[PDB]
RNA sequence: AUCGAGAGGA
């Protein structure tokens, strides 16, 4: 008789079925834009819907910084998919390829820098901190080390075999400032991109192969990262990362650009979303073009589902 | 429907502790996204989704 | 002319303040919370460079030459070790935004010699 | 064109571009840079309609005023051009970077977002995503200057 | 052993083809419902 | 959803050419060849036949509502 | 029918 299941089943369903995220008295002071009715007008612009992010700036905001299409959404957010109304450069559509971290526990993170000749921040000499390399796991100062290129080398070793550190965790070494952050929680958007060896694709023939049939030695995605050859690249990690755009760039030329290459994308159209895909030639088109055809996708008229009987 | 476990010991005085587990509480029914691994149609055939009248191709996710 | 640092007390490890002694105006650093003081010898109290004519070599590392994202030229070799291979880039800080002048740091480890053409 | 972007980029970085009057050295250094662009913008321009013959479609709505004009037939035949954010170039989104595809401190046409191709041949990707931006900023003013004017 | 340029065409969407295989479209709010109905829940409780 | 009888631009016959088409692509034809087959000549039957998908079939998937 | 919210079109 003390216990009352009717707030927790009334107020999970009045959020889900209203949208404003917050107590059901605080209905002004809730947020809306959350928990809105699937679009089931064709099968676009439902996964689009399902596919959807956005932020709260407010659509009666008049400051452009917020609704321009930042260099860092590459391969992470559509840059043809948004509202062509008020919500423009607000509401965001997902890249094909990008998936967002789901988090982890950083305990095995610390429990290896602390096998590792790294230092506690208790334990260090004062002055050992300016010549030193900085390490935040989790947004948290935990110490230093002497050794920051090694480090690295092994903590992407062990990232890369699916130890303790597991694949979507992010590995940052920002090297003017000796800070190295390693990140585990969740909402980090990231994407696969190809390991790049010395100059050459860590990806091969045998992988392909194995992929091929795919339906037989049960060869999929989950080997082809185990094996590591692919890599999930955070944003914060694509600042660190040099990107061949097709291993045409790793061959060697007249003259020598970067020659220094440490990530390959899989295929450079990844960056478009669910209804910009739909476009024939997309870069013969003007820009605005793109962005009305992906909001009209969602308004095409088909077999929405199957099941519409 | 969610159950939690709940363990109440009694203490008055005198070292008079008893724990009584109501084991199974129910706290309150959580709204189940669809395909998710608490949702009756995970992992099931596009056959079995066919007879439950469900479409193959619907991700869910809602 | 020069930059002036700060000065610590030698008993409970605070800052010594600028003060002086007028019988012999020998220029003093007197620390305010105990009664020690010291007798400096720069002769300055305090210096506001506007021109900011300061060498961006001080402020560059050499352990930069490990970015795998900074281009890197063979066309100016080390003058300290003679090797070849260079990592160049600009100020890329403020009050230094302007003056283009490539800084160059020297790839082979143990060296890290940093210069400007 | 990108010949001329190179040697002025070498000038900047051997100190021998004096800047002009009135402007910072960096602001010298692009303008220059954006007029060596624009004029390779124009006479591609001027070579494309001059090869456009008298049964072009294109230069029949052009020369009735109907509908295009020579900045259109430009972009579709030669060059698209500079793709501008807030009147400047593509800013370094990234660390010193436009894209990740690039080396830190690049200020060559293709970085900064001047699409080389034209749109029959298709642009790159990294000239699709500078075009994307574009397309963004125009229709921000779009949908931003209405209140302002209504009111 | 290395990928030919007249092969890696048809390569990178056979990698593609298995990404999409095993993973999904709807696969960030699948998993983010399993983390939320497996481990938060009971860290709300504990 | 099912073949349509006819093709929308000239009107001549495609319904009966569905299953010949697919006994065809099952007999290691070529899609051109089979449509040569069939004497699709013009390139709008050609369209109704090479772009058709047939939800026919994942429709009859579904129980009938009455037996 | 009222309020509020969301999605949209020009
Ligand atoms: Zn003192
Ligand atoms: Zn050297
Ligand atoms: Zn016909």
């Amino acid at each position: 008789l003390a216990i009352k299941t009717r707030i927790i089943s009334d107020g999970l369903k009045y959020s889900l079925a209203t949208g404003n995220w917050g107590d059901q008295k605080k209905a002004h002071q809730a947020r809306a834009g959350v928990s809105q009715v699937l679009n089931r007008l064709t099968f676009a612009s439902t996964l689009s819907h399902l596919r959807r992010l956005n932020s709260p700036i407010g659509r009666d905001g008049k400051l452009a910084k917020p609704r321009q299409l930042h260099n860092t959404l590459w391969g992470m957010v559509c840059p043809a998919e948004t509202p062509e109304g008020h919500a423009v450069g607000l509401v965001k559509n997902l890249a094909l390829m990008a998936y967002i971290s789901v988090g982890s526990q950083p305990s095995p993170i610390l429990e290896f820098l602390e096998e590792w000749s790294m230092e506690n921040l208790e334990e260090i000499s004062p002055a050992a901190i300016a010549d030193a390399t900085k390490i935040f796991v989790n947004g948290c100062w935990v110490g230093i080390h002497k050794d920051p290129e090694q480090l690295m080398n092994t903590l992407r070793k062990l990232r890369r075999q699916m130890d303790i550190i597991v694949s979507e965790v992010s590995m940052i070494r920002d090297i003017r400032e000796r800070e190295i952050r390693i990140y585990t929680d969740a909402g980090r958007i990231c994407r696969p991109l190809l390991i790049v060896e010395k100059q050459k694709l860590l990806l091969k023939k045998r992988h392909i192969d194995q992929l091929k049939e795919r339906e037989y030695n049960n060869y999929s995605w989950q080997d082809l990262v185990a094996s590591g050859v692919v890599e999930y690249i955070d944003t914060l990690e694509e600042e660190t990362v040099m990107l061949a755009m097709t291993p045409d760039d790793l061959q060697e030329k007249e003259v020598a650009y970067c020659s220094t290459y440490t990530h390959c994308e899989i295929h450079p159209s990844m960056i478009l979303g669910v209804c910009a895909s739909i476009i024939p030639f997309p870069d013969h088109n003007q820009s605005p073009r793109n962005t009305y055809q992906s909001a009209m996708g969602k308004q095409a008229m088909g077999v929405y589902i199957t099941n519409f009987h | 429907p969610l159950y939690v476990d709940i363990t109440k010991t009694v203490i008055k005085e005198g070292e008079e502790q008893l724990q009584t587990q109501h084991q199974k509480t129910f706290i309150g029914k959580i709204p189940i996204m669809l395909r998710s691994t608490y949702c009756l149609l995970n992992g099931l055939t596009d056959r079995d989704l066919c007879e439950l009248n469900e479409c193959p191709l619907d991700p869910g996710g809602y | 002319p020069g930059f002036v640092g700060i000065r610590f007390c030698q008993e409970c490890n605070n800052m010594l303040y600028p003060k002086e002694d007028k019988e012999n105006r020998i220029l003093l650093y007197a620390c305010r919370n105990c009664d020690y003081q010291q007798e400096a010898d720069n002769s300055c109290i305090y210096v506001n460079k506007i021109t900011h004519e300061v060498d961006e070599l001080t402020q560059i590392i050499a352990d930069v030459s490990q970015d795998p994202t900074l281009p890197r030229t063979e066309d100016h070799p080390c003058q300290k070790c003679g090797h070849k291979e260079a990592v160049f880039f600009q100020s890329h800080s403020a009050r230094a935004e302007d003056a283009m002048r490539l800084y160059y740091v020297c790839t082979a480890p143990h060296c890290g010699h940093r210069w400007t053409e | 064109a990108k010949q001329d972007v190179i040697e002025v980029i070498e000038k900047a970085h051997n100190n021998e571009l004096e800047p002009t009057p009135g402007n910072t050295l960096r602001q010298t250094f692009e303008n220059q840079v954006n007029r060596i662009l624009n004029d390779a913008r124009d006479k591609t321009g001027s070579s494309a309609q001059k090869s456009l013959s008298e049964y072009n479609n294109f230069k029949s709505m052009v020369v009735s005023g109907a509908k295009g004009s020579k900045i259109n037939i430009s972009q579709v035949i030669a060059v698209v051009g500079q793709q501008n954010v807030e009147g400047k170039r593509i800013p370094f989104g990234f660390k010193h970077r436009t894209l990740p595809h690039f080396i830190k401190d690049d200020y060559g046409p293709e970085s900064r977002g001047f699409v080389e191709n034209s749109y029959l041949a298709g642009l790159t990707p990294t000239e699709f995503f500078f075009h994307a931006m574009g397309g963004r900023e125009g229709l921000i003013d779009t949908a931003v200057k209405t209140a302002e004017t209504g009111y | 052993d290395e990928i030919t340029p007249d092969l890696w065409q048809e390569a990178c969407w056979i990698v593609i083809s298995s990404y999409f295989d095993e993973k999904g479209l709807v696969r960030q709010q699948l998993d983010s419902f399993d983390e939320f109905i497996q481990m938060s829940v009971q860290r709300i409780v504990e | 959803m099912i073949i349509p009888v006819r093709c929308f631009t000239c009107g001549k016959i495609v319904g009966n050419k569905w299953e010949a088409y697919l006994g065809l692509l099952q007999a290691e034809y070529t899609e051109g060849d089979a449509l040569d087959a069939l004497g699709l000549k013009r390139y709008c039957c050609r369209r109704m036949l090479l772009a058709h998908v047939d939800l026919i079939e994942k429709l009859l998937n579904y129980a009938p509502l009455e037996k």
